[PDB]
């Protein structure tokens, strides 16, 4: 949340979103062999239900970044500006 | 993990999953040390 | 298993007077007495001890960086470490490191006001067998120390005063449905 | 207000309680 409000803060951001995707490529590669009601799938489903009320902020954080390139590459954010190089002010993007 | 042949077998990891406790604790409680000043200074990135 | 939040408990102590075995139980009566006392609880068939006043609820357990932050301005389970409210079950009023004396040792009593470093209490393990961050499950056997004064909630001789010498404390609980029978209830008594 | 220092002072406030002016006077004249 934080982290993704400044300028110099993104290379931290990086950072911490790779040891994020390498701690879920370690549980998912710990979830392989599930039978069907494994231990370990049910341990967990007690940490996802544990851990639930953040898991919240964490799937609205990717939420509001994959309808970003949905928007912006189809309807009209490309097609306010003539250029089409990386330039819409503000407003303009809040309008949008 | 099992060790079979020895005498005392050490369990080398859950050894290692301590470790990651401890590092889990120790990032968790620098975070609370940031959570209000919400300015990361130079030596919290080079240290964090 | 586990201590969870809002799960009714009881905090209870071993005192040998003599080879006393004598479970005696931290009470707190309020309502115009706000000190502390002890319940004894191990003549529990020779006297079937008073109960009610006995029970305390964990309102709310926070890390000690957590209590800093809430001093800035829901059944989580704690932890070994961290600073909890003991409400008082029966009153509602907050257990709290009072002010007063009756040497160096203050008095344990009930408040209301839930602000204030004084009704929050430091969990510590007595063991190097169990530690820091990990859960306090349910029979444990643990120390109790303030945040304001950070004394430990003392078993004087028999007072209860926050002071600077350990005592264990145990703690089992009480309680954790709609419309059916719990223990401790009070009910009339209707015949048709 | 820092809290720790608040904390603190008042353990120092907890310990010599503020009888110490018989320590004060009584060597005043010795």
């Amino acid at each position: 949340m934080k982290l993704s409000q400044d300028s110099s803060q993104i290379e931290l951001l990086k950072e911490l979103m790779d040891l994020q995707k390498d701690m879920v490529v370690m549980l998912l590669s710990m979830l392989e062999g599930n039978v069907v009601n494994g231990t370990i799938g049910k341990q967990m489903v007690d940490m996802l239900v544990e851990s639930s009320n953040n898991v919240e902020m964490i799937l609205k954080f990717f939420d509001m970044f994959l309808k970003l390139k949905d928007l912006t590459s189809s309807d009209t954010f490309k097609e306010y500006d003539p250029d089409g190089k990386g330039v819409i002010s503000k407003r303009d993007f809040h309008k949008a | 993990r099992t060790q079979t042949g020895n005498n005392t077998t050490v369990n080398i990891i859950i050894s290692t999953v301590d470790y990651l406790l401890r590092v889990q604790e120790s990032i968790s409680d620098f975070y609370w040390y940031y959570s209000g000043k919400d300015v990361i200074d130079e030596q919290g990135q080079r240290n964090f | 298993q586990f201590l969870r939040t809002d799960d009714e408990v009881v905090l209870q102590c071993t005192a040998t007077i003599h080879k006393e075995q004598q479970k005696l139980c931290l009470a707190a009566e309020g309502f115009g007495n706000r000190l502390c006392f002890l319940e004894s609880t191990s003549n529990s068939k020779n006297v079937p001890p008073d109960l009610s006043i006995c029970t305390f609820v964990l309102e709310q357990s926070l890390s000690v960086r957590a209590l800093q932050e809430m001093l800035a301005n829901g059944h989580r389970t704690l932890l070994y470490g961290h600073a909890i409210l003991l409400r008082h079950s029966y009153s509602g009023m907050y257990l709290c490191c009072l002010s007063t004396s009756r040497k160096l040792a203050f008095d344990v009593g009930l408040q209301e006001d839930t602000t204030g470093e004084a009704c929050w209490w430091t969990i510590h393990p007595a063991s190097k067998q169990r530690s820091e961050g990990e859960k306090v499950r349910v029979g444990d056997d643990l120390i109790l120390v303030s945040v304001s004064s950070e004394r430990y909630l003392h078993l004087s001789y028999l007072h209860v005063d926050a002071a600077f010498q350990q005592t264990l404390w145990s703690v089992a609980p009480i309680s954790s449905a709609q419309g059916y029978l719990i223990g401790g209830d009070v009910l009339r008594l209707l015949h048709g | 207000a820092k809290g720790e220092a608040i904390r603190i002072r008042s353990i120092l406030r907890s310990l010599i309680p503020l009888g110490d002016l018989v320590g004060v006077i009584s060597i005043a004249f010795q």
